[PDB]
């Protein structure tokens, strides 16, 4: 069996307390990062599944194991693909990490407990977010349905099939999957394959990469005669990537607290790729590496690195500080547990901006029509134009309003 | 168990001094035993125990000083005498007592860990030490300063000598903070420890290191971890880093 890495990014939303990690582990085997140094850095985790088929019925037709043994054919399992899988948590409070995500994302499953109320708003607002990002391959997935009564679960299916009509997504498959007692992963795996195909990619195309986990390489006991260098958790949308090469984090760094700061980004070089399990020499774009590099294990601890854009030597972007923003607005809000109007954009207020992976705050100087201007407080950059969603504060936390374009 | 005479002999002889610990009082005297020859009972009636409150003062537990009068060396008869002894070889008594405390001291391990007879051990102690050099303290020092005087007999056991020195035989703790910013930072990590370590260096977590500076006069320990924050600070302002310490 070949040692290939990660093909299409799948996504995976909720709610708290619902069950998407526990889903997860259902369907790979191995634990998620989230659940000090290591792992903690975002929101998102790392997990990894396998998509091998048995074709020699009706439902049952993908397995998680190498070798089968479990539906009644001994023949060895064919090679199809391989995908790496991010968690992002459904929280009132958190939701840049899963912004961050968002971006990186090209299949999208959606997971609604049975027991619980039909209606939610954050499931309304992660589906908007979902609608807005370039994404129309949706799963729709049932959590807890053994709890859950005859003719309960099929009403709530009918509900469910009311709500989303009126959306972009037209064709999205619906399935109920058991989280505790693993079982009915076939069908999801099958649709998997059906539905969702890999969109082309070259190596024409400039490499891009997005960072949105961080992690140092260091170990208690040992001495210190014996280190491993700082290693940046980062997806990849388009560029392929081998060992040895220049890497630069473009937004910039201070170093320095009298002076002004003209440090360049922050260069350095590759050391070692952690794709999967195993280190490998190419990096294939479409999934979430660990790039292990010659930056300090001390940069790669904590909240530093949320959301940065990376870039190979020979290649000039854009640092920009005042954006140009193309905005469309919603009628109503979502996110809010109650439904309240939208208003008119006042000059001169605190919003969230989030283009891409960045998490900014911004602030409204001239407003028009479509066409409006920020200002913002951290540096961001700009390549080519970015998936934007702003979000405002009316009551205590943050709440989404609509979708924006930077026109350049 | 504990017996055994201290310097050379059981019975003590004429003019020599003697420690009592006194148990029971007021019958006779004092018939009690002895910490400077064997733990054999010594008698002073009442009236050489009085120099210048007569009962108060000894009672039980307290210490004595005394002079030897009368020996009989048959089975186990001494007198004692506390009124004869001048206060200027008093001090000089107190320290042969301490001595003599000491060196029973040192004879006490080697009858715990071989299980075999002090008496015995005290004899093949007491030959080239006290009886060729003097005291055997002394010659004890002598020994862990230049061995010489462990070379006249043969040693039975080793491991118990060795356990001896042993028993007769300072850690400074220091925090640097690494924050770097910088292109390259873990060489420059590596070098640091290179200068910092050469004695016991720890790694923690990631911004943290911990390092425990040893000192040999107590003292000694500010001139060298002084150095190596210098060290340190130089390091890291050269590549474009920063580099902390509380």
């Amino acid at each position: 069996i070949i040692n290939r890495q990660a093909t299409i990014n799948i996504g995976t939303i909720g709610h708290v307390a619902h069950g998407k990690s526990t889903v997860v582990r259902a369907i790979s085997g191995v634990q998620t990062v989230r659940f000090l140094e290591r792992n903690i850095t975002i929101k998102l985790g790392y997990a990894n599944a396998k998509i091998y088929k048995c074709q020699e019925s009706f439902k049952s037709d993908k397995e998680i194991s190498p070798k089968c043994q479990r539906p009644g054919c001994p023949g060895r399992y064919k090679l199809v693909r391989h995908v790496s899988f991010v968690d992002c948590p459904g929280h009132d409070i958190l939701m840049s990490t899963m912004l961050s995500g968002a971006a990186v994302m090209d299949a999208a499953l959606l997971l609604i407990a049975g027991n619980e109320s039909c209606p939610q708003p954050q499931t309304s607002e992660h589906l908007a977010a979902i609608e807005i990002m370039k994404l129309k391959h949706v799963i729709i997935l049932q959590n807890k349905v053994d709890l859950m009564r005859e003719e309960s679960a099929l009403e709530h299916q009918k509900s469910i099939l009311k709500f989303i009509r009126g959306t972009i997504a037209d064709g999205a498959p619906i399935v109920p999957i058991s989280a505790q007692l693993k079982y009915n992963i076939d069908a999801v795996n099958e649709f998997i394959v059906k539905t969702i195909p890999v969109p082309p990619r070259d190596f024409m195309i400039s490499p891009r990469l997005i960072v949105i986990r961080s992690f140092d390489v260091n170990k208690p006991g040992a001495e210190i005669e014996d280190l491993k260098g700082g290693v940046a958790g980062g997806s990849i949308l388009n560029g392929v990537f081998k060992l040895g090469d220049e890497i630069e984090i473009r937004p910039g760094i201070v170093t320095k607290d009298k002076g002004k700061i003209q440090c360049k980004p922050i260069f350095s070089n590759i050391v070692s790729l952690f794709a999967e399990q195993n280190d490998l020499k190419f990096a294939v774009p479409g999934g979430l590496i660990g790039v292990g590099t010659k930056v300090d294990p001390t940069l790669c601890r904590a909240d530093r690195l949320v959301g940065q854009v990376v870039g190979a030597k020979g290649h000039l972007p854009n640092i920009y500080t005042d954006i140009e923003i193309n905005y469309f607005l919603l009628r109503r809000l979502l996110g809010v547990k109650k439904q309240a109007k939208v208003r008119k954009l006042e000059p001169n207020e605190v919003l969230m901006v989030n283009i891409g992976s960045t998490a900014t705050g911004a602030r409204v100087v001239a407003v028009k029509a479509d066409m409006a201007r920020l200002q913002l407080t951290s540096p961001a950059c700009t390549e080519i134009n970015e998936k934007i969603a702003l979000s405002r504060r009316i009551e205590k936390h943050w709440r989404l309003i609509g979708w924006a374009t930077i026109k350049k | 168990t504990s017996h055994c005479r201290f310097y050379e002999n059981k019975y003590p002889e004429i003019d020599d001094i003697v420690m009592v610990n006194v148990q029971q009082i007021a019958e006779m005297g004092a018939y009690v035993k002895l910490l400077e020859y064997d733990n054999i009972e010594g008698m002073i009636l009442l009236s050489e125990l009085s120099r210048r409150s007569i009962q108060k003062l000894i009672r039980v537990g307290k210490n004595d000083v005394a002079v030897v009068l009368r020996v009989d060396k048959e089975k186990g008869y001494i007198d004692l005498s506390k009124r004869r002894v001048s206060s200027e070889d008093i001090i000089k008594c107190e320290e042969k007592y301490q001595k003599s405390k000491t060196v029973h001291s040192i004879l006490r391990y080697c009858a715990e860990k071989f299980q075999i007879p002090l008496e015995e051990l005290y004899k093949t102690i007491a030959w080239p030490l006290s009886r060729k050099f003097g005291h055997a303290y002394e010659a004890f020092k002598l020994s862990i300063i230049d061995e010489t005087v462990w070379e006249g007999i043969e040693p039975p056991s080793k491991d118990v000598l060795d356990e001896l020195k042993n028993y007769i035989s300072v850690k400074i703790r220091a925090d640097v903070e690494v924050s770097c910013f910088s292109y390259e930072g873990i060489d420059a990590i590596k070098d640091a420890l290179k200068s910092a370590e050469d004695v016991k260096v720890k790694l923690v977590a990631a911004p943290l290191y911990v390092l425990t500076t040893q000192a040999l006069d107590k003292q000694k320990g500010i001139e060298q971890l002084e150095s190596a924050i210098e060290k340190i600070t130089e390091v890291i302002t050269k590549y474009g880093g920063v580099c902390n310490i509380t």
